[PDB]
C-alpha cells in the first residue's frame, strides 16, 4: 500500500 | 510525517551572483527530492526532480544536488527571471514541502519615510478609531514599528501588511494599523508610531495629539 | 500545453460542504495519478489528497482524513474534490496538480509536475457586505512629498480593487494586502505619495470597487 508508487 | 527544512528562509541577490539554497530532510529520503520556483500570483513551477535532473524547460544556470538528508539547489549566475521563492518536496513518503526560500532583489539600504493618519471624524461617529501609520519604500525587508499612547506601549490591537518587494526600485512598504474603540481613543491624548530600522540613525517617532 | 483549470471556489458557511473541480486539458488525463495540494493564508503548502489514474487507490492527508473525497470523471477530463465539514482553518488557495508523469516509468517513487493557478475557499460565518471608506488625509505628520491614502474597511469576501482618480493616478501606490479583523471582515488600505505643493490644488479621489456586495465608492481626500 505505497502512496509514492506510480500512479499512472 | 517527513519534515522538510530549507535554509534561509531570505536571501538577497544581484544579477549574475552565484546563489544556493539548502534543504534538510528530517530522514532519509533517497533521491526523492524536487524543487519548484513559485512567483508571487502564480502556480509553482518543476525545475528539479530526483534531486538533480533539470526539466527541459529549465535553463542550466539551475542545478541541484543531494542525496539521503541535505540537498542543495545552486543558481550558478542569477538572471531577473530567477527571484522568486523555491519549494523543495520531498517525495518519498507521502508529499512535503520546506518553507520556501525567497531570493529577493538585493539594492542600497532605504530608510522608509513615516507617515501617521489619524482617524477620521466620519469613523468616529461609526464608534471606531483606526490609526494608520504607513513607512513608504525602505530596503531591507527589517522593519520594527511599535504604538504607543501617551507613551504606553500597545499590544494586541494592531495589525501589519507589507507589499511585495517592487518591481522598479526594490522596496517595501508596510502599513500598520491601530485599531481603538471611540471610548478607550477620547482616554488618552498622544497616539505615535515609533519605527526602526537599518537605515534610521536613531527611531522614528511619528506622532498627534488627539483633537488638534 | 498541460492545462488544469479549477473552479468551485467560493464562500461555505463552517461545518457545511463544497465540491471543487479541474478541467484537465493538452494531455491524456485518464493516464495520470491526480493530486489536490493547498495553501492556508499564512501557512505552507499542504498536500491534500492523491487519486490514481483509474480512480482505484485514493489517499488524504491526515487533517482531511474522514471529511474529504476525492474523485474522477475521466470520460470528462474532470477531478473532483468533495469538501464536507469545512471549518474555518480549511480555508485556503486549493490547487489541481499532476502526478509525475513518466512515460519510461524509470523511478521507484511519484511526485507532482504541473500545477494549477488555484481556487480560493474561503469558510467563514460573515455575509456579504460592502465596505466603509475612510480619508487618510495628508498633513504635516516630509519636506517634498506628502502621503495620503483611503482606509477600506469592514467588507466581506475578498477582493477589493482600489484605483486613483479613475486611473490616472498611479506612480507612488501602494495598495496592501488586506487583513483578517477578528470581527470576520477584512480591512486594507491603499495609499500614494504626492508632492506636497500639490495638496492645495490638485483632486485626489480613491476609486474602491467591491463587486461581491455591488459596491462603488469614489472617495475625494482632503488635507
Amino acid at each position: 500500500p505505497d502512496p509514492n508508487a506510480n500512479p499512472n | 510525517d517527513i519534515q522538510m527544512t530549507q535554509s534561509p528562509s531570505t536571501l538577497s541577490a544581484s544579477v549574475g551572483d552565484r546563489v544556493t539554497i539548502t534543504c534538510r530532510a528530517s530522514q532519509s529520503i533517497s533521491r526523492w527530492l524536487a524543487w519548484f520556483q513559485k512567483k508571487p500570483g502564480k502556480a509553482p513551477k518543476l525545475l528539479i526532480y530526483t534531486a538533480s535532473n533539470l526539466e527541459s524547460g529549465v535553463p542550466s544556470r539551475f542545478s541541484g544536488s543531494g542525496s539521503g538528508t541535505e540537498f542543495t539547489l545552486t543558481i550558478s549566475s542569477l538572471q531577473p527571471d530567477d527571484f522568486a521563492t523555491y519549494y523543495c518536496q520531498q517525495y518519498y513518503n507521502y508529499w512535503t514541502f520546506g518553507q520556501g526560500t525567497k531570493v529577493e532583489v538585493k539594492r542600497t539600504v532605504a530608510a522608509p519615510s513615516v507617515f501617521i493618519f489619524p482617524p477620521s471624524d466620519e469613523q468616529l461617529k461609526s464608534g471606531t478609531a483606526s490609526v494608520v501609520c504607513l513607512l513608504n519604500n525602505f530596503y531591507p525587508r527589517e522593519a520594527k514599528v511599535q504604538w504607543k499612547v501617551d507613551n504606553a506601549l500597545q499590544s494586541g490591537n494592531s495589525q501589519e501588511s507589507v507589499t511585495e518587494q517592487d518591481s522598479k526600485d526594490s522596496t517595501y512598504s508596510l502599513s500598520s494599523t491601530l485599531t481603538l474603540s471611540k471610548a478607550d481613543y477620547e482616554k488618552h491624548k498622544v497616539y505615535a508610531c515609533e519605527v526602526t530600522h537599518q537605515g534610521l540613525s536613531s527611531p522614528v517617532t511619528k506622532s498627534f495629539n488627539r483633537g488638534e | 500545453q498541460v492545462q488544469l483549470v479549477e473552479s468551485g471556489g467560493g464562500v461555505v458557511q463552517p461545518g457545511r460542504s463544497l465540491r471543487l473541480s479541474c478541467a484537465a486539458s493538452g494531455f491524456t488525463f485518464s493516464n495520470s495519478g491526480m493530486h489536490w495540494v493547498r495553501q492556508v493564508p499564512g501557512k505552507g503548502l499542504e498536500w491534500v489528497a492523491i487519486i490514481w489514474y483509474d480512480g482505484s487507490n485514493k489517499y488524504y492527508a491526515d487533517s482531511v482524513k474522514g471529511r474529504f473525497s476525492v474523485s474522477r470523471d475521466n470520460s470528462e477530463n474532470t477531478l473532483y474534490l468533495q469538501m464536507s465539514n469545512l471549518r474555518a482553518e480549511d480555508t485556503a488557495v486549493y490547487y489541481c496538480v499532476r502526478a509525475y508523469f513518466d512515460s519510461e516509468n524509470l523511478y521507484d517513487k511519484y511526485g507532482m509536475d504541473v500545477w494549477g493557478q488555484g481556487t480560493t475557499v474561503t469558510v467563514s460565518s460573515a455575509s456579504t457586505k460592502g465596505p466603509s471608506v475612510f480619508p487618510l488625509a495628508p498633513s504635516s505628520k516630509s519636506g517634498g512629498t506628502a502621503a495620503l491614502g483611503c482606509l477600506v474597511k469592514d467588507y466581506f469576501p475578498e477582493p477589493v480593487t482600489v484605483s486613483w482618480n479613475s486611473g490616472a493616478l498611479t506612480s507612488g501606490v501602494h495598495t496592501f494586502p488586506a487583513v483578517l479583523q477578528s470581527s470576520g471582515l477584512y480591512s486594507l488600505s491603499s495609499v500614494v505619495t504626492v508632492p506636497s505643493s500639490s495638496l492645495g490644488t490638485q483632486t485626489y479621489i480613491c476609486n474602491v470597487n467591491h463587486k461581491p456586495s455591488n459596491t462603488k465608492v469614489d472617495k475625494k481626500v482632503e488635507p
